Protein backbone atom coordinates (compact mmCIF):
# COMPACT_ATOMS: atom_id res chain seq x y z
CA UNK A 1 0.00 0.00 0.00
CA UNK A 2 2.11 2.93 1.33
CA UNK A 3 5.93 3.09 1.37
CA UNK A 4 7.62 5.07 4.11
CA UNK A 5 11.13 6.10 3.10
CA UNK A 6 13.48 7.17 5.90
CA UNK A 7 16.60 9.24 5.49
CA UNK A 8 19.44 8.92 6.25
CA UNK A 9 20.02 5.14 6.61
CA UNK A 10 22.66 5.97 9.22
CA UNK A 11 24.38 8.95 10.81
CA UNK A 12 27.24 9.49 13.22
CA UNK A 13 26.96 12.27 15.79
CA UNK A 14 28.37 13.56 19.09
CA UNK A 15 26.62 14.01 22.42
CA UNK A 16 25.10 17.49 22.14
CA UNK A 17 24.54 17.53 18.36
CA UNK A 18 21.26 18.45 16.75
CA UNK A 19 19.89 15.44 14.84
CA UNK A 20 17.17 15.41 12.12
CA UNK A 21 15.55 12.21 10.75
CA UNK A 22 13.04 12.57 7.89
CA UNK A 23 10.38 10.15 6.67
CA UNK A 24 8.53 10.42 3.36
CA UNK A 25 5.21 8.69 2.67
CA UNK A 26 4.41 7.83 -0.97
CA UNK A 27 0.92 9.27 -0.28
CA UNK A 28 -0.90 11.75 1.97
CA UNK A 29 -1.13 10.21 5.47
CA UNK A 30 -2.01 13.57 7.16
CA UNK A 31 -0.59 13.42 10.75
CA UNK A 32 -1.09 9.65 11.17
CA UNK A 33 2.59 8.96 11.82
CA UNK A 34 4.52 7.58 14.78
CA UNK A 35 8.22 7.23 15.63
CA UNK A 36 9.83 4.30 17.45
CA UNK A 37 13.26 3.71 19.06
CA UNK A 38 15.03 0.34 19.10
CA UNK A 39 18.33 -0.68 20.67
CA UNK A 40 20.09 -3.98 19.76
CA UNK A 41 18.59 -7.12 21.34
CA UNK A 42 15.56 -5.12 22.59
CA UNK A 43 12.00 -4.41 21.44
CA UNK A 44 10.90 -1.10 19.91
CA UNK A 45 9.59 1.67 22.15
CA UNK A 46 6.97 4.25 21.19
CA UNK A 47 8.31 7.82 21.23
CA UNK A 48 5.76 9.86 19.33
CA UNK A 49 2.25 9.35 17.94
CA UNK A 50 0.01 11.43 15.64
CA UNK A 51 3.14 13.13 14.18
CA UNK A 52 4.04 15.43 17.10
CA UNK A 53 2.71 14.10 20.42
CA UNK A 54 5.11 12.55 22.93
CA UNK A 55 4.42 9.21 24.52
CA UNK A 56 4.76 8.93 28.33
CA UNK A 57 8.27 9.23 29.78
CA UNK A 58 9.79 10.59 26.56
CA UNK A 59 12.09 13.55 27.22
CA UNK A 60 11.44 17.01 25.75
CA UNK A 61 14.56 16.89 23.55
CA UNK A 62 12.41 14.63 21.34
CA UNK A 63 10.28 16.45 18.81
CA UNK A 64 8.11 15.23 15.93
CA UNK A 65 6.68 17.41 13.15
CA UNK A 66 4.93 17.14 9.77
CA UNK A 67 1.69 16.59 7.93
CA UNK A 68 0.68 15.01 4.64
CA UNK A 69 3.79 13.55 3.02
CA UNK A 70 6.87 14.87 4.90
CA UNK A 71 7.63 14.06 8.56
CA UNK A 72 10.47 14.80 10.94
CA UNK A 73 11.91 13.51 14.20
CA UNK A 74 14.25 15.98 15.88
CA UNK A 75 16.61 15.44 18.79
CA UNK A 76 17.63 18.96 19.89
CA UNK A 77 20.67 17.77 21.92
CA UNK A 78 21.81 14.16 21.58
CA UNK A 79 22.29 12.21 24.83
CA UNK A 80 24.19 8.92 25.47
CA UNK A 81 20.84 7.07 25.72
CA UNK A 82 19.78 8.30 22.23
CA UNK A 83 22.11 6.25 20.07
CA UNK A 84 19.73 3.71 18.60
CA UNK A 85 17.81 2.90 15.42
CA UNK A 86 14.68 5.04 14.79
CA UNK A 87 11.65 3.85 12.72
CA UNK A 88 8.77 5.90 11.27
CA UNK A 89 5.31 4.32 11.02
CA UNK A 90 2.16 5.39 9.16
CA UNK A 91 -1.25 4.29 10.43
CA UNK A 92 -3.45 6.20 7.97
CA UNK A 93 -4.61 2.93 6.38
CA UNK A 94 -4.50 -0.80 7.10
CA UNK A 95 -1.91 -2.29 7.00
CA UNK A 96 0.33 0.17 8.84
CA UNK A 97 3.82 0.31 7.28
CA UNK A 98 7.31 1.12 8.56
CA UNK A 99 10.35 2.87 7.16
CA UNK A 100 13.55 0.82 6.99
CA UNK A 101 15.21 2.62 9.91
CA UNK A 102 17.77 5.32 10.66
CA UNK A 103 20.66 4.04 12.82
CA UNK A 104 22.11 6.81 14.97
CA UNK A 105 25.68 5.95 15.94
CA UNK A 106 28.29 7.85 17.99
CA UNK A 107 31.14 9.90 16.50
CA UNK A 108 34.61 9.66 18.10
CA UNK A 109 38.29 10.11 17.18
CA UNK A 110 40.13 7.74 14.82
CA UNK A 111 41.54 4.67 16.58
CA UNK A 112 43.78 2.10 14.92
CA UNK A 113 42.94 -1.57 15.46
CA UNK A 114 45.08 -4.06 17.24
CA UNK A 115 45.40 -7.06 14.92
CA UNK A 116 45.74 -10.73 15.93
CA UNK A 117 45.92 -13.94 13.92
CA UNK A 118 44.84 -17.40 15.09
CA UNK A 119 45.77 -20.67 13.40
CA UNK A 120 43.41 -23.65 13.36
CA UNK A 121 43.56 -25.71 16.54
CA UNK A 122 44.58 -29.36 16.30
CA UNK A 123 41.10 -30.37 17.55
CA UNK A 124 39.61 -28.76 14.45
CA UNK A 125 42.19 -30.11 11.95
CA UNK A 126 41.19 -33.59 13.17
CA UNK A 127 37.62 -33.03 11.91
CA UNK A 128 38.82 -32.39 8.33
CA UNK A 129 38.60 -28.58 8.26
CA UNK A 130 40.74 -25.56 9.13
CA UNK A 131 39.53 -22.12 10.22
CA UNK A 132 42.06 -19.29 10.40
CA UNK A 133 40.70 -16.25 12.32
CA UNK A 134 41.90 -12.64 12.16
CA UNK A 135 40.80 -10.25 14.91
CA UNK A 136 40.75 -6.44 14.48
CA UNK A 137 40.24 -4.95 17.94
CA UNK A 138 38.85 -1.59 19.08
CA UNK A 139 39.10 0.62 15.99
CA UNK A 140 37.21 3.62 14.64
CA UNK A 141 35.71 4.34 12.12
CA UNK A 142 34.00 1.09 11.04
CA UNK A 143 35.60 1.19 7.59
CA UNK A 144 38.29 -1.53 7.42
CA UNK A 145 39.69 -3.68 4.59
CA UNK A 146 40.84 -7.21 5.37
CA UNK A 147 42.75 -9.21 2.74
CA UNK A 148 43.92 -12.84 3.15
CA UNK A 149 47.03 -14.22 1.53
CA UNK A 150 48.16 -17.85 1.47
CA UNK A 151 51.77 -18.06 0.20
CA UNK A 152 51.21 -14.49 -1.14
CA UNK A 153 48.20 -15.70 -3.19
CA UNK A 154 45.24 -13.38 -2.63
CA UNK A 155 42.28 -15.31 -1.30
CA UNK A 156 38.74 -14.58 -2.57
CA UNK A 157 35.34 -16.04 -1.69
CA UNK A 158 36.50 -18.15 1.29
CA UNK A 159 36.30 -15.66 4.11
CA UNK A 160 33.50 -13.99 6.08
CA UNK A 161 33.51 -10.95 8.35
CA UNK A 162 31.50 -10.11 11.45
CA UNK A 163 31.46 -6.79 13.17
CA UNK A 164 30.55 -5.90 16.69
CA UNK A 165 28.20 -3.05 17.74
CA UNK A 166 29.93 0.11 18.95
CA UNK A 167 31.45 -0.54 22.39
CA UNK A 168 29.59 1.00 25.36
CA UNK A 169 32.74 2.37 27.06
CA UNK A 170 34.97 3.56 24.20
CA UNK A 171 32.59 3.57 21.16
CA UNK A 172 35.00 1.52 18.98
CA UNK A 173 34.28 -1.47 16.73
CA UNK A 174 35.95 -4.86 16.47
CA UNK A 175 35.79 -7.35 13.63
CA UNK A 176 36.68 -10.96 12.91
CA UNK A 177 37.53 -12.31 9.48
CA UNK A 178 37.47 -16.05 9.21
CA UNK A 179 39.10 -17.91 6.37
CA UNK A 180 37.82 -21.47 5.99
CA UNK A 181 39.79 -24.18 4.16
CA UNK A 182 39.77 -27.98 4.08
CA UNK A 183 42.53 -29.65 6.15
CA UNK A 184 44.08 -30.90 2.86
CA UNK A 185 44.13 -27.45 1.20
CA UNK A 186 45.35 -25.98 4.50
CA UNK A 187 48.30 -28.43 4.63
CA UNK A 188 49.43 -27.62 1.03
CA UNK A 189 50.68 -24.10 1.98
CA UNK A 190 53.08 -22.51 4.50
CA UNK A 191 52.36 -18.80 5.06
CA UNK A 192 48.98 -17.59 6.33
CA UNK A 193 48.61 -13.83 6.43
CA UNK A 194 45.90 -11.31 7.32
CA UNK A 195 46.57 -7.78 5.90
CA UNK A 196 44.48 -4.93 7.43
CA UNK A 197 43.88 -1.42 5.96
CA UNK A 198 42.29 1.37 8.02
CA UNK A 199 42.44 5.16 8.37
CA UNK A 200 44.22 4.89 11.73
CA UNK A 201 47.16 2.95 10.27
CA UNK A 202 49.87 4.79 8.33
CA UNK A 203 50.37 1.59 6.29
CA UNK A 204 48.62 -1.80 6.08
CA UNK A 205 49.28 -4.08 9.07
CA UNK A 206 49.94 -7.75 8.31
CA UNK A 207 49.83 -10.58 10.86
CA UNK A 208 51.01 -14.04 9.83
CA UNK A 209 52.25 -17.45 10.89
CA UNK A 210 53.95 -20.38 9.23
CA UNK A 211 52.01 -23.64 9.50
CA UNK B 1 2.78 -1.85 35.45
CA UNK B 2 1.94 -3.24 32.04
CA UNK B 3 3.77 -6.26 30.64
CA UNK B 4 3.37 -8.49 27.58
CA UNK B 5 5.14 -11.85 27.37
CA UNK B 6 5.42 -13.73 24.04
CA UNK B 7 5.80 -17.50 24.02
CA UNK B 8 5.69 -20.41 21.60
CA UNK B 9 8.61 -19.72 19.26
CA UNK B 10 10.83 -22.42 17.78
CA UNK B 11 12.17 -24.06 14.63
CA UNK B 12 9.67 -25.74 12.27
CA UNK B 13 9.63 -27.14 8.72
CA UNK B 14 8.08 -25.32 5.73
CA UNK B 15 4.38 -26.27 5.57
CA UNK B 16 4.42 -26.63 9.35
CA UNK B 17 2.45 -24.95 12.12
CA UNK B 18 3.29 -22.93 15.21
CA UNK B 19 1.06 -21.16 17.74
CA UNK B 20 2.35 -18.05 19.49
CA UNK B 21 0.79 -16.80 22.74
CA UNK B 22 0.92 -13.36 24.32
CA UNK B 23 0.16 -13.09 28.02
CA UNK B 24 -0.94 -9.59 29.09
CA UNK B 25 -0.74 -8.21 32.62
CA UNK B 26 -1.76 -4.82 34.10
CA UNK B 27 -4.54 -4.01 31.62
CA UNK B 28 -7.52 -5.65 29.96
CA UNK B 29 -7.09 -7.02 26.47
CA UNK B 30 -10.93 -6.87 26.27
CA UNK B 31 -10.73 -3.07 26.74
CA UNK B 32 -8.11 -2.71 23.98
CA UNK B 33 -6.38 -5.36 21.89
CA UNK B 34 -3.07 -6.81 20.75
CA UNK B 35 -0.79 -6.38 17.73
CA UNK B 36 1.75 -8.80 16.28
CA UNK B 37 4.82 -7.36 14.53
CA UNK B 38 7.86 -9.23 13.20
CA UNK B 39 11.50 -8.42 12.54
CA UNK B 40 13.46 -10.75 10.27
CA UNK B 41 17.10 -11.05 11.43
CA UNK B 42 18.93 -7.87 10.34
CA UNK B 43 15.77 -6.29 8.88
CA UNK B 44 13.14 -3.77 9.97
CA UNK B 45 9.62 -4.08 11.33
CA UNK B 46 6.68 -5.63 9.49
CA UNK B 47 3.22 -5.56 11.14
CA UNK B 48 1.42 -8.92 10.83
CA UNK B 49 -1.97 -8.73 12.60
CA UNK B 50 -4.26 -7.18 15.14
CA UNK B 51 -7.24 -8.29 17.23
CA UNK B 52 -9.94 -6.32 19.07
CA UNK B 53 -11.32 -8.95 21.47
CA UNK B 54 -14.41 -6.82 22.37
CA UNK B 55 -15.98 -7.42 18.93
CA UNK B 56 -13.66 -10.16 17.58
CA UNK B 57 -12.40 -7.84 14.82
CA UNK B 58 -9.11 -8.86 13.19
CA UNK B 59 -6.84 -7.58 10.42
CA UNK B 60 -3.78 -9.12 8.73
CA UNK B 61 -0.81 -8.17 6.55
CA UNK B 62 -1.23 -9.33 2.93
CA UNK B 63 1.89 -11.57 3.32
CA UNK B 64 0.09 -13.45 6.05
CA UNK B 65 -3.63 -13.46 5.01
CA UNK B 66 -5.26 -16.92 4.96
CA UNK B 67 -2.34 -18.66 6.68
CA UNK B 68 -2.15 -16.93 10.10
CA UNK B 69 -5.12 -16.52 12.45
CA UNK B 70 -5.08 -14.13 15.43
CA UNK B 71 -7.41 -14.92 18.39
CA UNK B 72 -7.91 -14.03 22.04
CA UNK B 73 -9.11 -15.51 25.34
CA UNK B 74 -10.26 -12.58 27.47
CA UNK B 75 -10.80 -14.94 30.45
CA UNK B 76 -7.05 -15.75 30.33
CA UNK B 77 -6.10 -12.20 29.16
CA UNK B 78 -4.10 -13.79 26.30
CA UNK B 79 -3.89 -13.50 22.52
CA UNK B 80 -2.68 -16.17 20.07
CA UNK B 81 -1.27 -16.14 16.58
CA UNK B 82 -1.91 -19.51 14.99
CA UNK B 83 0.65 -19.70 12.17
CA UNK B 84 -0.03 -22.33 9.47
CA UNK B 85 1.57 -23.17 6.12
CA UNK B 86 4.82 -21.56 7.28
CA UNK B 87 7.44 -20.40 4.76
CA UNK B 88 11.17 -19.70 5.19
CA UNK B 89 10.40 -15.98 4.77
CA UNK B 90 8.23 -15.99 7.94
CA UNK B 91 11.47 -16.38 9.93
CA UNK B 92 11.66 -13.50 12.41
CA UNK B 93 11.39 -12.34 15.98
CA UNK B 94 7.66 -11.95 16.64
CA UNK B 95 6.69 -9.22 19.11
CA UNK B 96 3.29 -8.57 20.57
CA UNK B 97 2.31 -5.07 21.50
CA UNK B 98 -0.74 -3.53 23.06
CA UNK B 99 -3.38 -1.72 21.04
CA UNK B 100 -2.95 1.79 22.48
CA UNK B 101 -5.55 3.58 20.30
CA UNK B 102 -9.11 3.05 18.99
CA UNK B 103 -8.44 3.62 15.29
CA UNK B 104 -4.67 4.14 14.89
CA UNK B 105 -2.21 1.27 15.05
CA UNK B 106 -0.04 2.89 17.72
CA UNK B 107 1.82 0.10 19.81
CA UNK B 108 3.29 0.32 23.29
CA UNK B 109 4.57 -2.17 25.90
CA UNK B 110 6.09 -4.45 23.31
CA UNK B 111 7.31 -7.78 24.76
CA UNK B 112 10.87 -9.15 24.48
CA UNK B 113 9.79 -11.15 21.40
CA UNK B 114 9.92 -14.81 20.35
CA UNK B 115 12.10 -16.20 17.56
CA UNK B 116 10.45 -18.29 14.88
CA UNK B 117 12.66 -20.15 12.42
CA UNK B 118 11.23 -21.92 9.35
CA UNK B 119 13.72 -24.21 7.67
CA UNK B 120 14.06 -27.75 6.32
CA UNK B 121 17.50 -27.90 8.03
CA UNK B 122 17.94 -29.95 11.17
CA UNK B 123 19.08 -28.70 14.54
CA UNK B 124 22.88 -28.93 14.81
CA UNK B 125 25.01 -28.25 17.87
CA UNK B 126 28.34 -26.42 17.51
CA UNK B 127 31.85 -27.69 17.95
CA UNK B 128 33.86 -25.28 20.08
CA UNK B 129 37.53 -24.73 19.25
CA UNK B 130 40.20 -22.73 21.11
CA UNK B 131 41.58 -19.46 19.73
CA UNK B 132 44.81 -19.75 21.67
CA UNK B 133 46.84 -16.70 22.75
CA UNK B 134 50.44 -15.63 22.05
CA UNK B 135 51.18 -15.55 18.32
CA UNK B 136 51.38 -6.15 26.78
CA UNK B 137 47.89 -7.30 25.79
CA UNK B 138 47.05 -10.82 24.58
CA UNK B 139 43.99 -11.97 22.65
CA UNK B 140 42.27 -15.34 23.05
CA UNK B 141 38.89 -16.80 22.16
CA UNK B 142 36.55 -19.59 21.17
CA UNK B 143 35.35 -20.36 17.65
CA UNK B 144 31.78 -21.70 17.91
CA UNK B 145 31.33 -23.50 14.63
CA UNK B 146 28.56 -24.98 12.49
CA UNK B 147 25.31 -24.76 14.40
CA UNK B 148 21.66 -24.27 13.60
CA UNK B 149 19.42 -22.48 14.50
CA UNK B 150 20.15 -19.26 16.36
CA UNK B 151 20.80 -18.31 19.06
CA UNK B 152 24.10 -19.17 20.70
CA UNK B 153 25.18 -17.69 24.04
CA UNK B 154 28.79 -17.10 25.21
CA UNK B 155 30.25 -16.07 28.58
CA UNK B 156 33.76 -16.26 30.06
CA UNK B 157 34.60 -17.58 33.54
CA UNK B 158 30.90 -18.07 34.33
CA UNK B 159 30.22 -14.37 33.66
CA UNK B 160 33.05 -13.14 35.94
CA UNK B 161 35.15 -12.03 32.95
CA UNK B 162 33.21 -9.30 31.10
CA UNK B 163 35.86 -6.60 30.47
CA UNK B 164 37.57 -6.73 27.08
CA UNK B 165 35.02 -9.28 25.83
CA UNK B 166 33.66 -9.30 22.27
CA UNK B 167 31.40 -12.00 21.02
CA UNK B 168 30.57 -11.31 17.42
CA UNK B 169 27.22 -11.55 15.65
CA UNK B 170 26.63 -14.97 14.05
CA UNK B 171 27.33 -15.38 10.34
CA UNK B 172 25.56 -17.81 8.06
CA UNK B 173 28.20 -19.79 6.16
CA UNK B 174 27.50 -20.84 2.56
CA UNK B 175 26.73 -24.33 3.99
CA UNK B 176 23.60 -22.96 5.81
CA UNK B 177 25.22 -23.34 9.22
CA UNK B 178 26.11 -20.51 11.59
CA UNK B 179 29.46 -19.76 13.10
CA UNK B 180 30.75 -17.18 15.52
CA UNK B 181 33.80 -16.31 17.52
CA UNK B 182 33.95 -14.84 20.98
CA UNK B 183 37.14 -13.10 21.91
CA UNK B 184 38.65 -11.38 24.94
CA UNK B 185 41.87 -9.42 25.51
CA UNK B 186 43.75 -9.78 28.79
CA UNK B 187 47.12 -8.82 30.28
CA UNK B 188 49.68 -11.18 28.75
CA UNK B 189 51.18 -11.41 32.27
CA UNK B 190 48.02 -13.34 33.30
CA UNK B 191 48.41 -16.19 30.76
CA UNK B 192 50.49 -18.27 33.21
CA UNK B 193 48.13 -17.61 36.14
CA UNK B 194 44.45 -17.06 35.32
CA UNK B 195 42.55 -19.76 33.46
CA UNK B 196 40.09 -18.69 30.77
CA UNK B 197 37.04 -20.82 29.88
CA UNK B 198 34.34 -19.83 27.38
CA UNK B 199 30.95 -21.12 28.44
CA UNK B 200 29.00 -21.85 25.30
CA UNK B 201 25.28 -22.62 25.34
CA UNK B 202 23.18 -23.62 22.28
CA UNK B 203 19.75 -24.20 23.75
CA UNK B 204 18.11 -25.36 20.49
CA UNK B 205 20.36 -28.48 20.40
CA UNK B 206 20.79 -28.80 24.20
CA UNK B 207 24.56 -28.16 23.76
CA UNK B 208 26.55 -26.88 26.75
CA UNK B 209 30.33 -26.66 26.39
CA UNK B 210 32.99 -25.24 28.69
CA UNK B 211 36.35 -25.01 26.86
CA UNK B 212 39.60 -23.96 28.53
CA UNK B 213 41.74 -21.78 26.29
CA UNK B 214 45.47 -22.45 26.87
CA UNK B 215 48.54 -21.03 25.10
CA UNK C 1 -18.57 11.52 28.08
CA UNK C 2 -19.73 12.02 24.47
CA UNK C 3 -16.85 11.80 21.98
CA UNK C 4 -16.83 14.32 19.12
CA UNK C 5 -15.57 13.04 15.74
CA UNK C 6 -14.06 9.97 17.50
CA UNK C 7 -11.73 12.02 19.75
CA UNK C 8 -12.08 12.57 23.51
CA UNK C 9 -11.08 15.76 25.41
CA UNK C 10 -7.86 16.36 27.40
CA UNK C 11 -7.97 14.50 30.73
CA UNK C 12 -9.86 11.60 29.15
CA UNK C 13 -9.33 8.49 27.02
CA UNK C 14 -11.83 6.81 24.66
CA UNK C 15 -13.67 3.57 25.50
CA UNK C 16 -13.15 0.32 23.57
CA UNK C 17 -16.49 0.70 21.69
CA UNK C 18 -15.84 4.37 20.85
CA UNK C 19 -18.98 5.65 22.61
CA UNK C 20 -17.72 6.92 26.00
CA UNK C 21 -15.05 9.37 27.18
CA UNK C 22 -13.46 8.17 30.41
CA UNK C 23 -11.59 10.38 32.88
CA UNK C 24 -7.88 9.82 33.48
CA UNK C 25 -6.95 8.98 37.07
CA UNK C 26 -5.74 12.20 38.78
CA UNK C 27 -2.17 11.88 40.14
CA UNK C 28 -1.63 8.64 38.15
CA UNK C 29 -2.19 9.52 34.46
CA UNK C 30 -2.96 12.27 31.97
CA UNK C 31 -3.70 13.31 28.40
CA UNK C 32 -2.97 16.81 27.08
CA UNK C 33 -5.02 16.87 23.86
CA UNK C 34 -7.99 15.60 21.83
CA UNK C 35 -7.15 11.92 21.33
CA UNK C 36 -8.49 8.47 20.45
CA UNK C 37 -6.10 6.65 22.79
CA UNK C 38 -7.64 3.78 24.75
CA UNK C 39 -5.32 4.62 27.69
CA UNK C 40 -4.14 7.80 29.41
CA UNK C 41 -0.40 8.44 29.68
CA UNK C 42 1.67 7.63 32.79
CA UNK C 43 2.76 10.66 34.88
CA UNK C 44 6.54 11.13 35.15
CA UNK C 45 7.97 10.73 38.64
CA UNK C 46 10.80 13.06 39.69
CA UNK C 47 12.81 10.29 41.36
CA UNK C 48 16.17 11.21 42.97
CA UNK C 49 18.14 13.81 40.95
CA UNK C 50 15.03 15.96 40.48
CA UNK C 51 12.30 17.35 42.78
CA UNK C 52 8.66 18.05 41.85
CA UNK C 53 7.88 21.61 40.71
CA UNK C 54 4.20 20.95 39.87
CA UNK C 55 1.97 17.87 40.38
CA UNK C 56 0.42 15.68 37.66
CA UNK C 57 -3.23 16.50 36.88
CA UNK C 58 -5.47 14.78 34.31
CA UNK C 59 -4.50 17.30 31.57
CA UNK C 60 -0.90 18.01 32.59
CA UNK C 61 2.14 15.84 33.27
CA UNK C 62 4.10 16.64 36.42
CA UNK C 63 6.95 19.14 35.96
CA UNK C 64 10.32 18.59 37.60
CA UNK C 65 13.18 20.86 38.55
CA UNK C 66 16.66 19.94 39.77
CA UNK C 67 17.30 20.15 43.51
CA UNK C 68 19.14 23.11 45.05
CA UNK C 69 22.84 22.74 44.18
CA UNK C 70 22.22 21.70 40.56
CA UNK C 71 20.87 23.63 37.55
CA UNK C 72 19.36 23.34 34.05
CA UNK C 73 18.54 26.27 31.72
CA UNK C 74 15.12 27.36 30.36
CA UNK C 75 14.43 25.03 27.40
CA UNK C 76 17.75 23.21 27.93
CA UNK C 77 17.59 19.54 26.83
CA UNK C 78 20.93 18.88 28.60
CA UNK C 79 21.27 16.72 31.72
CA UNK C 80 21.46 18.42 35.11
CA UNK C 81 24.94 19.49 36.29
CA UNK C 82 26.38 20.91 39.54
CA UNK C 83 26.53 24.66 40.31
CA UNK C 84 29.93 26.22 41.01
CA UNK C 85 30.19 27.42 44.63
CA UNK C 86 32.68 30.23 43.96
CA UNK C 87 34.12 32.15 41.02
CA UNK C 88 37.63 31.34 39.71
CA UNK C 89 40.76 33.03 41.06
CA UNK C 90 40.43 36.74 40.22
CA UNK C 91 36.68 37.19 39.71
CA UNK C 92 33.59 38.16 41.76
CA UNK C 93 30.03 36.84 42.10
CA UNK C 94 27.23 38.87 40.46
CA UNK C 95 24.43 36.27 40.52
CA UNK C 96 23.47 33.30 42.70
CA UNK C 97 22.75 29.67 41.74
CA UNK C 98 19.16 28.43 41.29
CA UNK C 99 17.38 25.50 39.62
CA UNK C 100 17.39 27.87 36.57
CA UNK C 101 21.10 28.76 36.26
CA UNK C 102 24.70 28.60 37.49
CA UNK C 103 26.41 31.30 39.53
CA UNK C 104 27.25 34.37 37.41
CA UNK C 105 30.81 35.75 37.52
CA UNK C 106 32.73 38.77 36.21
CA UNK C 107 36.39 39.92 36.16
CA UNK C 108 38.15 42.84 37.91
Amino acid sequence: DIQMTQSPSSLSASVGDRVTITCRASQDVSTAVAWYQQKPGKAPKLLIYSASFLYSGVPSRFSGSGSGTDFTLTISSLQPEDFATYYCQQSYTTPPTFGQGTKVEIKRTVAAPSVFIFPPSDEQLKSGTASVVCLLNNFYPREAKVQWKVDNALQSGNSQESVTEQDSKDSTYSLSSTLTLSKADYEKHKVYACEVTHQGLSSPVTKSFNR
Amino acid sequence: EVQLVESGGGLVQPGGSLRLSCAASGFSIGKSGIHWVRQAPGKGLEWVAVIYPHDGNTAYADSVKGRFTISADTSKNTAYLQMNSLRAEDTAVYYCARRLALVRMWMDYWGQGTLVTVSSASTKGPSVFPLAPSSGTAALGCLVKDYFPEPVTVSWNSGALTSGVHTFPAVLQSSGLYSLSSVVTVPSSSLGTQTYICNVNHKPSNTKVDKKVEP
Amino acid sequence: SSPSEGLCPPGHHISEDGRDCISCKYGQDYSTHWNDLLFCLRCTRCDSGEVELSPCTTTRNTVCQCEEGTFREEDSPEMCRKCRTGCPRGMVKVGDCTPWSDIECVHK
